[PDB]
């Protein structure tokens, strides 16, 4: 899940083949959503206590924003930690391209370039449209083919993620055999 | 009326149904 | 349309200016601030003239308000002069 | 023990009280009358026998006690007499500040009076503002109060 | 470094920002921003 | 403590029965190896009613690690709901002379 | 106006006090003023901290 | 000073360091600490309940 | 020239007239009950400062309200420049009771 | 042990510390405010203020855009927060919770006092909310205030 | 209530209507024991508690005594020392009731023995006292 | 018009600044007035030796 | 699932849909460990068993028998008494197994000690019987 | 929050929503302790670990170390 | 297509006058952009 | 359009108060 | 302090008031606000 992975770009315009645009922007929150949603922004578990030494180690950076002015009474994290997969090294921090940051519906007339070329793997770019819009790559979430008599009928959902010693101590003693 | 209601009632079902086999 | 709006609402006097200054504008306001306050050396307060001797001072512009602050060589605030809009420069 | 002292030139502390008088103008009653029309929205009417303040507030704006709006237009005495034939400037209705008493219908009092809304508790400038010194600017360009987003997300 | 563009990106917007400098200059006073304005034509020109 | 230690500023501290609330006016830091330092407080609002005496300011809300009292070696003073006609008579009048 | 968004960068567009207040002052550190000393004559008297 | 008491040494470094550019060049300015005098009340009164 | 004007190791302003003591190594906060042999008076003193002066052998360096508050009638702990005491620890508790 | 003791106790004082992520920059005109006047008859105006929190917009032909703008609280149930409150009264956690985001508070009655309770995975709005719905008492908001009643 | 595949988008808000209320319940809870370092075991009060730096509140705040549990009833065995490792349920789920127990760890190591799962290692670093009224 | 510690640091960096091996020349003699003009651009002082 | 904040009204109810599954079987269950007093220890099983009198049924109905915990394998310590408070655990959440270990209260008292942390004092009512196969 | 019988489908489903969090973050979790069977008490790092076979496999796969 | 860390971005190319003629009145650039380039008003400058 | 809108909520909300009376 | 206000900001208010206290002072006898009535020309005079 990286910013840059969809290989082949497939690029439309407004003016030719579309039937509606809708584009969409939230403020995040973590009332909303689910709790992995709040795990992949900054909430998450960051200290943690190893089983071993009992050091209560910290694995991430904490990521107090919007949160309050104190920042230094609380925490702002989950109960329930990461399960740890690695066996030294910590989890990974979230991609952020699985992070939407613009949300839009794109229903247009089908035609053969939009079958093919329209697929989840491709990077969109819509032209002859709003300024934040043109220019930017739009990752396709979903594409729907609907067909209820001879038209053909396009649905996209689309989004833009936002993303960027000399030796060891002590050893037992060894008896040495020469052969 | 209630010949809506229903339309409406089986038009939310089946839309349901979209969604349910719409995710992984 | 918003140019003939903003020139019919009276200016705030002390805040954003109608006309935000250009490049060029803030180099003739830079020059203007630095006349004035080599004009006006020895009627500085003390603290002014503290922080004019040092040569890490800064002074700086504000590019849309117009007004003009002087830091000292820490980069923390020290004073303001006055303010610079478009055409003259008045001290405060 | 008592300290001596003699007469220095300038110090840091005396310019910490050096400020002393402040000539402002604001809300007073020499200071109500801050903004004044232009032509664009003033008649210039002739005065004539039998005119009066009160006939020119209802043929023009249709309000008895709306003179005063005229007289404030001309900075003239309504008790003072008028010579026929004077130009007046009586503003027009359909470009005028409205008089219209703003409210907050939901407050701890009830109901009281704002001028502004911005020197009042429906402000909210200050609501969740990270300081930051960069957030500032922003206040300052567009009056953005809250982010929109907090995630790392890297 | 990156050489300075001479032309002027905006022209009308040249013209709309001399005027707003007259009105800067008297204070509020200068106010027409039409062709039919006595500063206009100087200013196009 | 091995480490400098920070109490933070606008720390809520409050008497026994809490009603009457101080707030730390800035950062307080404590050296390493210190253990007991000051700062000044400000009334949570304004008032004669803030005006306390010694040793009258105990609790904290907020549970900080390491951090065992707070106490007031000060009485508080120059609580106050507004200065009289004549006070301000007189300060005008002096700006004066 | 409303909707168009842009993000800068930590250093490379912005200093990165910018984006830091003056309030939550950072941990510093210092030499610890509690050091405990041996008063039995045998050697350096700091026995504790660094 | 302030709190009542007569004044820290401090307090009066700072008086005359606000003081010094303000007064007449060639008289001198010297600044002590106050007195307090104690005042001990006894009061014999009739009440009206 | 120990006065009010002096930090204690515990960032503390020195009382001299304070029931307190400087203690090579023990933490702060600590209070030791010191019992003078001479006249068998106990004092229990509060542990702020580490003192400045090592010598040899000694624990422990009481201040002078400190040594004031071990004097008895006819004994003045300021007149023997040395004490030879005795150092306890000294904690707060919740008294030993009959079980219930 | 007595080593690992030593370390764990200088991890302990080491783990806290400020260590936190920094503000994000984002040049943008999204979370302002939206202030209204609305009156019916001209008589008087009712002022009210909300932030800006969402955008819509139709580009197709109808040119629709919708603004969407909430009350403050929808501040303060923006994080979720762990935290710990002992020896506090209602008002008194209010006043902190406020101060945090710089709210002001309408409380007449000072509420019960808190001994030990803490904040386990919620909002400042919910935990809030569980105080005051446990002592009998309601929130609402106007403007910057927030205001709790019997 | 059996939601089988036929089902309504009714019948399964219902469902999540009806059955959503032990996880409201849970809510503002600790479900799971957790994993703290004893910072304080000095208790004024003479019951054997100790303080946690638990990882939720980071070491930031202080938390709450934490009362112990024992095998026997007249048992009173060595306290976790500082910066040892426990393990604390919470009774209800509420974090001001909490109650402990030492666990293995590095500050807490295990003992030498001959039989690590038959023999039985122990150390008292104070005094031992046991009374048997009976034989 | 600088403390004592400001100027000390202020110094300090101009004359890590003056003997930068990239500012100096191998086998070129270090002059004296060239080390003074140096640490008098720092300003607010006035050298005596 | 990542349900964002750009959601549809049936995400948000497949989401609900099947989540809840954990609080489904969460329904009827005991999530917590319980604090509970001591009123029958007589178990006629010989299984050192106890029966509690806990707060979800107020007194009214006695339970049902509550197996102990023991540190290690072969011993066997005094069991609570009556009227003394324990801590209940529940296998899988079910009320019908339950698993007790005493707490320090006040019918449970501490002992005495000279220092409460490193000392031990421990008391039998009854015999001790202590058997060691080896040194 | 409180939710009544006077409240809309919305209404339920947005009370669903947030409270259904608590259960989302049970999920592929163990909620209440399990009886087992010790099947390995030879710890090689000497840390006095137990392997266990709990009902939840089967006894078809061995778990993890167990500490005590 | 200009290929960045951050991600792929469509590109406009042409001789500089038509450049500024098509963004004359700045109507084809994003509100964000220009609300960037003002962030820094407050200019450093140098006194003499 | 939006009384469509409306009528329906008033609709699904009156269906799911259904669904709750049809139930045990 | 703050200078007083020394215009009234409504002065059909202040008719409207003064016919509320012609009702007040009659004992609920006067009853009449139009301009058909007896005191509204001097009231509003």
């Amino acid at each position: 899940i990286t910013v840059n992975a969809k290989k082949l770009n497939y690029t439309i315009s407004v003016v030719d083949n579309v039937k509606s645009l809708i584009v969409t922007d939230q403020a995040q929150t973590d009332a909303t959503g689910s709790s992995q949603k709040i795990e992949h922004y900054g909430g998450r578990m960051t200290t943690v206590v190893d089983a071993d030494s009992g050091s209560l180690i910290k694995v991430d950076k904490d990521n107090k924003r919007e949160a309050g002015s104190a920042a230094r009474t609380f925490t702002t994290g989950v109960d329930v930690p990461q399960p740890q997969i690695q066996k030294q090294y910590s989890n990974p921090r979230p991609e952020g391209a699985s992070v939407k940051e613009f949300q839009l519906q794109l229903e247009l007339h089908t035609s053969q370039s939009d079958l093919e070329n329209l697929t989840p793997d491709t990077a969109l770019y819509i032209e002859n449209t709003l300024p934040f819009i043109v220019g930017k790559s739009w990752f396709i979430e979903s594409v729907r083919h609907s067909f209820s008599e001879g038209i053909f009928t396009s649905q996209v959902s689309a989004y833009i993620p936002v993303a960027p010693s000399q030796g060891v101590g002590k050893l037992p003693v060894y008896e040495i055999l020469s052969y | 009326p209630q010949a809506i209601a229903k339309q409406i009632a089986d038009i939310i079902n089946s839309q349901w149904q979209g969604t349910l086999t719409d995710y992984a | 349309e918003e140019a003939k709006k903003k020139v019919k609402v009276e200016t705030v006097q002390n805040g954003n200016l109608k006309k935000t200054l250009s490049e060029k504008q803030l180099i003739d306001g830079v020059k203007r601030v630095t006349e004035y306050l080599k004009k006006n050396i020895s009627f500085q307060p003390r603290t002014i003239q503290n922080i004019l001797s040092d040569p890490k001072s800064v002074i700086k512009i504000d590019k849309d308000t117009g007004q003009v602050s002087l830091f000292n060589g820490n980069g923390e605030f020290a004073a303001l002069v006055g303010t610079y809009n478009g055409d003259i420069f008045s001290p405060s | 023990t008592t300290q001596e002292f003699l007469s220095k030139n300038k110090t840091i502390e005396s310019e910490l009280l050096d400020l002393l008088i402040k000539p402002n103008t604001d809300d007073s009653i020499l200071t109500r009358n801050k903004q004044a029309i232009a032509d664009r929205d003033l008649f210039d009417i002739e005065w004539e026998p039998g005119q009066s303040l009160n006939k020119l507030a209802t043929e023009y704006l249709g309000d008895s006690f709306a003179w005063q709006i005229i007289a404030d237009a001309n900075g003239i005495d309504p008790t003072k007499e008028i010579d026929i034939g004077a130009g007046l400037k009586v503003p027009d209705q359909k470009a005028l500040e409205n008089s219209i008493k703003k409210f907050i219908v939901n407050s701890p009092t009830g109901k009281q009076l704002i001028s502004d809304a911005k020197q009042s508790i429906l402000n909210l400038i200050g609501v969740g503002d990270s300081n930051t010194e960069f957030s500032k600017t922003l206040k300052d360009c567009i009056g953005k109060v809250v982010n929109f987003s907090f995630d790392n997300t890297q | 470094l990156n050489a300075p563009q001479l032309v002027v990106d905006d022209y009308e917007q040249l013209i709309i920002d001399s005027l707003v400098h007259t009105n800067v200059v008297s204070n509020g006073e200068f106010t027409d921003l039409d062709a039919s304005g006595f500063m206009r034509p100087f200013a196009g020109t | 403590l091995s480490t400098d230690f920070i109490v933070p500023i606008n720390f809520q501290v409050s008497d026994l029965s809490g009603t009457l609330r101080f707030y730390t006016i800035g950062n307080l830091v404590i050296p390493a190896g210190a253990t007991f330092g000051t700062i000044e407080a400000i009334a949570e609002d304004i008032g004669e009613k803030y005006n306390v005496s010694a040793n009258f300011i105990d609790q904290y809300s907020t549970p900080l690690t390491y951090l065992q009292y707070v106490t007031n070696i000060r009485p508080a003073t120059n609580g106050r709901s507004g200065e009289t006609i004549d006070n301000l008579i007189e300060r005008c009048a002096q700006i004066i002379r | 106006k409303y909707i168009s968004t842009s993000y800068a960068q930590g250093g490379i567009d912005l200093p990165i006090d910018f984006l830091e207040n003056p309030d939550d002052a950072k941990d510093t550190n210092s030499a610890s003023t509690a050091t405990e000393v041996d008063s039995v004559g045998n050697g350096t008297v700091s026995r504790s901290g660094v | 000073d302030v709190n009542g008491n007569p004044a820290d040494p401090v307090t009066i470094s700072t008086v005359g360091a606000t003081l010094q550019p303000r007064i007449m060049l060639g008289t001198r300015l010297l600044i002590s600490p106050m007195e307090v005098l104690n005042i001990e009340l006894e009061l014999i009164a009739l009440s009206d309940s | 020239g120990f006065d009010s004007s002096d930090l204690t190791a515990n960032g503390e302003r020195f009382n001299p007239e304070g029931i307190t003591a400087a203690h090579e190594s023990l933490p702060f906060g600590t209070l030791v009950k010191v019992t003078w042999a001479v006249n068998n008076k106990s004092v229990v003193v509060r542990i702020n400062d580490r003192g400045a002066f090592v010598r040899l052998g000694r624990q422990i360096d009481l201040s002078y309200g400190a040594a004031k508050a071990l004097s008895s009638p006819g004994n003045d702990a300021i007149a023997a420049g040395l004490l030879t005491v005795k150092l306890e620890v000294v904690e707060l508790r919740t008294p030993i009771g009959e079980n219930l | 042990k007595e080593s690992a003791k030593n370390q764990i106790a200088e991890n302990l004082e080491k783990i806290k510390k400020n260590q936190k992520e920094l503000a994000t920059p984002e040049i943008s005109a999204k979370g302002t405010q939206i202030t209204l006047e609305v009156s019916i008859d001209r008589s008087a105006i009712a002022v009210f203020s909300f932030l800006h929190t969402g955008t819509k917009h139709n580009a197709i032909i109808s040119d629709t855009t919708t603004f969407t703008g909430q009350s403050v609280n929808w501040v303060l149930n923006r994080r979720v927060k762990n935290t710990r409150y002992t020896g506090v009264t209602l008002k008194g956690l209010a006043a902190t919770i406020t101060r945090q985001y710089g709210l002001d508070l309408d409380m007449s009655e000072e509420g019960e006092m808190i001994e030990n309770i803490s904040q386990v995975s919620q909002t400042d709005w919910q935990f809030l909310e569980k105080m005051t719905a446990i002592q009998g008492f309601g929130m609402r908001t106007v403007g910057k205030v927030l205001q709790i009643y019997k | 209530m059996i939601v089988d595949e036929f089902s309504s988008v009714y019948e399964c808000l219902l469902y999540c209507y009806k059955m959503v209320k032990r996880s409201e319940q849970l809510n503002g809870r600790r479900v799971f024991p957790i994993l703290s370092v004893v910072t304080n075991n000095n208790d004024p009060e003479g019951r054997r508690r100790v303080k946690i730096a638990d990882p939720l509140f980071g070491n930031l705040i202080e938390s709450n005594w934490i009362r112990p549990i024992r095998v026997s009833q007249n048992q009173d065995n060595p306290l976790p020392q500082i910066n040892q490792m426990v393990i604390v349920w919470f009774v209800d789920g509420d974090s001001e009731k909490g109650y402990y127990l030492p666990i293995i760890n590095d500050a807490n190591p295990s003992r030498e023995k001959d039989d690590p799962v038959n023999d039985s290692a122990v150390r008292i670093e104070g005094n031992n006292t046991i009374r048997i009224d009976k034989n | 018009s600088k403390t004592f510690q400001q100027l000390a640091d202020d110094i300090l960096e101009a004359l890590k600044v003056f003997f930068n091996p990239a500012n100096l020349t191998p086998g070129e003699p270090v002059l004296i007035e060239e080390v003074k003009f140096a640490i008098r651009s720092v300003g607010g002082l006035s050298i005596s030796y």
